[PDB]
């Protein structure tokens, strides 16, 4: 036949707010269905990612307590330290941020201090809004891991006597689709991916790819490892 | 503020000192919680499916 088709992926139509349309062209003619549904399938699932998983505020005990000058109450305060975006390096795997400040006004993500290797995406995320001039201090545990579901998890141990536990949403995509069309011979894959900013379309593809040949590997042998 | 009768009460009169203690916990929904809609409609959560 020697019609032997073999995908490239492409980053065509970088487009709206985190939204893109990866693309793989040449595909072979009813292996398409089966690659969008399995791309589909893997992101949704199966990507890591960074987020705080544990966050100690300076003068407060517990959840349900309240700062004075502060707007808001420590269970609405660690409602806004979920919605941080945050962009771990290679071989972190975790760390502590640091927040500290002497202002009047709205805190926000980019008042955190600047480690090296990380970074905040969303920068004027709403932390805090301070009313009046006061000292505002926390320390957020940031860790990487994956939505591995909700009976399984981590517990979150606690050190410090001031230490709350957040819950976690590590992966990094939010909305994904897929669509096939017709070429002649073979037909054209072209994925629909959101990401909330913390990774890049083509590389969580062949992620989610990676995943799925690992997965597939074991067909070839019918053998344990 | 402090003008109590040493317990802001007689303090059951046989007993000296009563303590009270809260404790709070949040809960989330779960198989087995029970749901409804504004229009007579009720019905029991059993299944959480993953998203995809």
């Amino acid at each position: 036949s020697k019609l032997e088709f073999v995908p490239n992926i492409q980053l065509k139509e970088d487009l709206g707010a985190f939204s893109y349309k990866v693309q793989l062209s040449p595909v072979e003619k009813g292996m398409a269905h089966i690659l969008g549904n399995s791309i589909r399938r893997v992101l949704l699932s199966s990507l890591s990612g960074a987020s705080i998983i544990k966050v100690n505020i300076a003068n407060v005990l517990h959840e349900y307590s309240t700062l004075e000058d502060v707007k808001e109450d420590v269970v609405e305060i660690v409602s806004n330290l979920k919605k941080v975006a945050i962009k771990l390096d290679t071989g972190i795997d975790r760390l502590d941020l640091e927040l500290s400040v002497n202002k009047s006004g709205v805190v926000s993500a980019g008042d955190f201090k600047t480690t090296q290797g990380v970074e905040i995406i969303n920068k004027d995320q709403p932390i805090a809004t301070l009313t009046n001039q006061r000292a505002f201090s926390l320390t957020a545990t940031v860790s990487v891991g994956r939505n591995v579901g909700i009976l399984s998890a981590i517990p979150t141990e606690l050190e410090r006597v001031g230490d709350i536990a957040v819950d976690a949403d590590f992966n990094p995509i939010k909305r994904v689709a897929f669509e096939v069309f017709d070429n002649g011979d073979s037909e054209t894959l072209e994925v629909f991916v959101k990401t909330n900013g913390t990774i890049e379309p083509l590389a969580a593809v062949t992620k989610a790819l990676e995943y799925f040949c690992e997965q597939i590997s074991v067909f070839v042998s019918l053998r344990v490892p | 503020k402090k003008k109590s009768i040493t317990q802001s009460n007689e303090l059951s009169p046989g007993v000296l000192k009563t303590v009270k203690v809260f404790v709070a916990i949040k809960k989330r929904i779960q198989p087995g919680d029970k749901m409804a809609g504004r229009h007579g409609n009720k019905g029991v959560v059993s299944r959480v499916l993953p998203v995809e």
